[PDB]
């Protein structure tokens, strides 16, 4: 059942959040290293645009 | 020659041309420096390429 599935999205949402604070700072270094890529990759994609523009 | 600057000597073809001729005349086009920008352009291209994708690799 898709009940379970998204009260498996919110509950284990929690569960989520406590697995983090188990590690908030090897957390803080993954997303970290998920933040500086998009970023970059956001960054790079308008720039150009605007330079080609 | 002697891996001597463009922007150099040109002045000095300059007055030269303007003695060996009673006037300025020769107002030719400068030759070089051209070359010395578009080379820095072209390495200030490889400086953003590469250091923007070095530091990402860091990050990698």
């Amino acid at each position: 059942g898709w009940r379970q599935f998204v009260s498996g999205f919110n509950e284990a949402l929690t569960m989520a959040w406590r697995a983090l604070a188990a590690n908030k700072m090897r957390t803080l270094l993954t997303m970290l290293g998920i933040i500086i890529g998009i970023a970059s990759v956001v960054s790079i994609v308008v720039v150009g645009d605007a330079a080609k523009q | 020659k002697e891996g001597f600057d463009s922007a150099e000597a040109e002045q000095q073809l300059t007055r030269l041309l303007s003695l060996r001729h009673g006037k300025k005349d020769f107002f030719t086009w400068n030759m070089d420096g051209v070359l010395k920008t578009v080379e820095k352009t072209t390495r200030t291209l490889q400086l953003f390429l590469t250091l923007v994708a070095v530091i990402s690799l860091v990050v990698g």
